[PDB]
């Protein structure tokens, strides 16, 4: 119900509507902040 | 204002009781007169320019005579408790725009299609609790709905602290963020307000409203944000303006049909009711039928208004002057 | 609401107090089974032979 | 308004136009400044990215 | 979309009767599905009950008086109906806040 | 109220001519004429010649169903009286 | 027609034999109540003949 | 075609006036007019002139104030005054009083046009 | 004059209202005659092809469908309010009133597909002038 | 006109639907007239061969 | 529904003329004239 | 019904300047 088409590797937050990848984390924008999985 | 009638209505203000036709000395007194044979009832009222009697009620042709207090003629100002839906989010989320739409439904016309839509909005941030939200939204509505530029008073908005839970701290457009100093706010009450009133030209009316909420994204699905429950009313508009607009209408049955039309040339009919006082109303609704084949009835009614001092003293003494004189059981209120 | 009710045709009725119209189905039908019996008059159970 | 979002402007202008205007009469020419033209740009850039 | 007759508002903005979907015409029937019923050709009443004059029709003088008042009463009566022969040719989809 | 016909021709405008027609539609169905009868009285006389008998025009009613044990069969003996005189006029 | 561009009709021409904008009362319709009375009394005649 | 005609009740009724429109000016029309007839032979007219009994009321002239209070004309031009003399006779082509009222009024504007044409001719040659 | 030619029609005496005459047997003596009928849409274009705006054609052309002597009933000087109808004719007080209603007017603007054409003819007043002018040749 | 030559027949008064007549006692005064009969296959090709 | 007759001559195409017949189909059941009796009343007379 | 003939009329008389009307009434017709 919120499509996220791209994945970006960058040490800084790229965009609301992408998924931020650091070294061993996957942060995505939800609830006004960046929550990581796992 | 202009009201409907069952073929006539005439009003007599009962400011004082004298019980005899010789003591009618000042303006606005009443004497309910009847003879010993209980067949004719009339009211001799001392007008500002002489003694004027009423239509002679034939007591076998009355229909209903019921007297109404002044707490039943007060339009209660309804309230609306605007809160966060705690099933949606207990605390405000740090990204979304929290916008509340008030849907007014009778703004300058009479019809539900003359609408008006006013708003207030908070951008909620990180660490902003609910009490800092309700502090930040009641100012965001008071800059809109209780501002000094607006044509009419739309609503009266308030805040409620959870420790007090009964008294309201009123917020105005001039109220700063440091005036509302409470960490335990829990709701925002939006109340209807008293619209303006002019004697005879602008009646007493009210503009209704419904607080409606805009959708925010929680998780990934756009949900509604708030809930709005109707709190029982606390403020009531008094009876002063509905009776002044009723007397101003009903003086024209016994008097000039035009009221001020053409102003070098008007007849100043002096009005006796105070718009700053609460009034009790008694209506005796009767008719006329002749002893012939003309058996169709001509309905009439007489409205008696009297000042209320809180315990209905002037009206219950007026009813007792009618019941013993005429032999009807008008119920004391 | 008036221009909604203007797109619908009209029909004159010969007064009376009520109107009936007759609706019809299909002549073709499949009939369920109660039970089958073999030659000697006893029924065919589920756990039987051919 | 405190902070401009198009959820406030598209719902100020849909509730007004649905209640007061016809269908083909909903053209709104907004007069603004230079800093308001970029502020109108940044919210729909957040909307169209959505 | 009418806010005079439809009075229940919907939580998603606007009135709740406007969120109702209805498919009034489904396929070809070889007759009118929805039509207006009307008795013997439109039949209507235009009564008048007046005393010594009639303000409605503009008439002074009454040879046959209704009553003796200075009045005029108009009466109008009409009989009318709507028909749906096949209600399976129509499909509705209603919000449940309107309560059945 | 019928509009004033005592006017110059420039004051007999588009709305004045329209106001004369909105009067004839709305007000007049009066049927108060001194020498001619009422429309329900003539229509009964026509309905008698199409063989329709109104039971409210020969008694006080105390029916509306088309059957003889409470209605009355009509026997059209007035048509042949009148069809000689409309037959002679055609042969004059 | 020569002056109306709008006066046209179809090949079908005919007339109703009515009276004053009504449905027509035919000759059979004005004799049908008497033919129904003939059949009922020629019925009682035939059941008196039989018995 | 609504110019000086009463096209009603299936027929074409006129009151004598020929309202001449939709051709063009004498400079703008390629045929230097509408050329209504072959009588001189090129009888030329434009978008404003009206004709009653082969007499042309000009649309390019104006009404002098001397010849307005006399003859009691209403229009600002002689054509627009003959368009105002037939306003009563426009809806009533066969009225006997209106045909007499028109022809008596059409000779006045015919007289007043010859008075104004004579005053314009005499002043310019002087 | 209908369609350029003279026509002649007999008028239904249930459908003609003769007003303002003076105990005159002649219908020509009347001041105001209203003729109501139910004309077809084809007959109104045969007669008024020449005066009906394109907007007025869309009034004829936006009509729901067809229906097809109960046009509609008026009662003036009603003594009472008690009216009885469910089959389509109106039943009244027994001796005070008509006691029944047989159609007395053509109230509905469209029966069948047929339109309703109300024609009003009336005598208004026209100011004229009587002018006394002498003959130029002799003194008449 | 059928077969190139004009004909004249009688219309069965049960097989014609006269629409939109204006309380006229005539049949030419109708705006719409439906003729429903059953024809032989020779008559539908004697009429519409071309 | 009977299609629009207030058209130009160009928009009266083949599918338009086919729509007037398919409207007219199954319209022979009913009665539509104010000065005719019913087909169930004339078949009794014949 | 009863056969009642009803009749009704409105009227009014205006005296513009009642200073231009003088009256001497005998004293037995007053009070």
């Amino acid at each position: 119900m919120k499509t996220l088409r791209t994945l970006k590797i960058s040490p800084n937050a790229p965009d609301i509507n992408s998924v931020w990848l650091y070294k061993g984390t996957m942060k995505y924008f939800n609830n006004g902040e960046w929550e990581t999985i796992g | 204002m202009v009201i409907s009638i069952n073929q006539v209505r005439q009003l007599y203000v009962a400011k004082a009781l004298k019980a005899n036709t010789a003591a009618l000395t000042t303006a606005g007194d009443i004497v309910p007169k009847a003879d010993t044979a209980k067949t004719t009832l009339y009211f001799q009222s001392m007008s500002p320019a002489g003694i004027v009697a009423s239509d002679k009620i034939n007591l076998k042709h009355v229909l209903y005579a019921k007297a109404t207090p002044s707490e039943a003629l007060a339009h209660k100002l309804v309230r609306y408790s605007v809160t966060l839906d705690a099933d949606v989010s207990a605390t405000p989320v740090a990204g979304q725009n929290y916008i509340l739409r008030l849907a007014f439904r009778q703004y300058i016309g009479l019809s539900e299609e003359d609408q008006y839509f006013k708003y207030g909005e908070v951008i909620a941030r990180s660490g902003m609790t609910a009490s800092d939200f309700y502090k930040k939204m009641a100012i965001s509505l008071a800059k809109n709905l209780e501002n000094k530029t607006e044509s009419t008073p739309l609503v009266n908005i308030y805040l409620i602290s959870a420790a007090a839970a009964s008294t309201d701290v009123p917020v105005t457009s001039a109220t700063k963020e440091s005036d509302l100093t409470a960490t335990d706010y829990n709701q925002i009450i939006i109340e209807e307000t008293e619209q303006p009133w002019v004697l005879g030209m602008m009646p007493q009316a009210f503009i209704p409203f419904t607080p409606q909420f805009l959708t925010i994204t929680v998780d990934g699905e756009d949900r509604l944000w708030g809930v709005a429950t109707v709190v029982t009313p606390t403020k009531t508009v008094p009876d002063g303006h509905l009776i002044a607009d009723l007397e101003y209408f009903c003086m024209g049955a016994r008097g000039d049909i035009y009221r001020g039309m053409g102003y070098p040339n008007i007849i100043k009919t002096t009005y006796l009711v105070d718009p700053g006082a609460v009034y009790d109303v008694l209506d005796i609704h009767y008719f006329y039928t002749g002893s012939n084949e003309s058996v169709q009835k001509s309905e009439k009614t007489i409205t008696l208004v009297a000042v209320d001092d809180g315990s209905h003293t002037a009206m219950n003494a007026l009813i007792g002057a009618i019941n013993t004189a005429s032999g009807l059981t008008i119920a004391t209120l | 609401l008036d221009t909604f009710l203007n797109s619908f045709p009209t029909r004159e009725f010969e007064d009376d107090n009520e109107y009936y119209w007759d609706v019809i189905g299909s002549s073709r039908r499949n009939i369920p089974l109660v039970e089958a019996r073999d030659e000697n008059g006893v029924v065919v159970a589920a756990n039987a032979a051919n | 308004y405190n902070t401009f979002s198009l959820k406030l402007l598209e719902d100020a202008l849909y509730e007004l136009s649905a209640s007061k205007l016809a269908m083909d009469d909903r053209l709104f020419v907004i007069k603004t400044g230079e800093r308001g033209a970029i502020q109108f740009h940044k919210e729909v850039l957040k909307t169209v990215s959505g | 979309d009418d806010p005079v007759r439809n009075k229940i508002l919907h939580p998603m903005g606007g009135v709740a009767f406007s969120y109702r979907y209805d498919i009034w015409y489904i396929g070809t029937m070889d007759q009118p599905n929805i039509f207006k019923c009307k008795i013997k050709g439109d039949n209507e009443y235009r009564g008048y009950q007046w005393g010594i004059r009639n303000p409605f029709t503009g008439q002074k003088g009454n040879p046959y008086m209704s009553f003796d008042e200075d009045s005029a009463v108009i009466h109008r009566m009409a009989t009318l109906g709507v028909c749906v022969l096949d209600p399976t040719r129509t499909m509705s989809l209603i919000p449940a806040i309107l309560q059945g | 109220n019928f509009p004033r016909q005592m006017l110059p021709f420039s004051k007999k405008t588009k709305q004045w001519r329209k106001d004369c027609l909105l009067w004839a539609n709305q007000k007049t169905f009066f049927n108060y004429s001194l020498v001619r009868k009422s429309v329900i009285h003539k229509k009964i006389n026509y309905d008698l010649l199409n063989g329709r008998l109104h039971m409210s025009d020969l008694e006080l009613v105390l029916i509306k169903a088309a059957y003889i044990p409470d209605r009355l069969q009509h026997y059209p003996i007035m048509n042949s009286k009148l069809n000689v005189l409309r037959g002679e006029e055609s042969k004059r | 027609r020569l002056n109306n561009p709008s006066r046209c009709h179809f090949g079908i021409v005919g007339s109703i034999y009515n009276l004053n904008d009504s449905r027509p009362f035919s000759l059979v319709d004005m004799m049908k109540p008497y033919n129904y009375l003939y059949d009922a009394i020629h019925d009682r005649l035939n059941k008196a003949i039989a018995s | 075609a609504f110019g000086g005609w009463l096209n009603t009740q299936g027929g074409d009724f006129t009151n004598g006036v020929t309202f001449i429109n939709e051709g063009g000016s004498h400079e703008e029309n390629p045929y230097q007019g509408i050329q209504i007839g072959v009588d001189g032979a090129p009888n030329l007219v434009e978008q404003g002139e009206v004709v009653y009994d082969d007499y042309v009321f000009s649309d390019r002239m104006e009404i002098p104030d001397d010849i307005r209070k006399e003859y009691k004309l209403r229009g600002k031009t002689f054509a627009k005054a003959a368009k105002s003399a037939q306003r009563e006779s426009e809806e009533r082509p066969n009225d006997p009083l209106s045909t007499k009222g028109l022809q008596a009024a059409m000779e006045r504007i015919a007289t007043a046009q010859e008075e104004a044409r004579q005053r314009k001719e005499a002043h310019r040659e002087g | 004059i209908v369609g350029g030619e003279p026509v002649i029609e007999r008028v239904n005496p249930l459908k003609i209202r003769i007003f303002k005459s003076g105990y005159s047997n002649k219908v020509e003596d009347a001041d105001m005659i209203i003729l109501e009928d139910y004309w077809s849409p084809g007959r109104v274009i045969d007669t008024y092809y020449d005066v009906l705006s394109p907007k007025d054609i869309k009034y004829i052309e936006t009509m729901p469908d067809y229906i097809g002597e109960r046009y509609g009933f008026v009662n003036q000087n009603m003594i009472g309010d008690e009216i009885t109808v469910r089959d389509g004719t109106y039943f009244f007080d027994p001796a005070n009133l008509f006691t029944e209603g047989i159609a007395n007017s053509l109230l509905p603007y469209d029966l069948a597909g047929n339109l309703r054409v109300l024609r009003l003819y009336w005598k208004s007043k026209r100011k004229i002038l009587k002018v006394k002018s002498y003959d130029p040749e002799t003194g008449e």
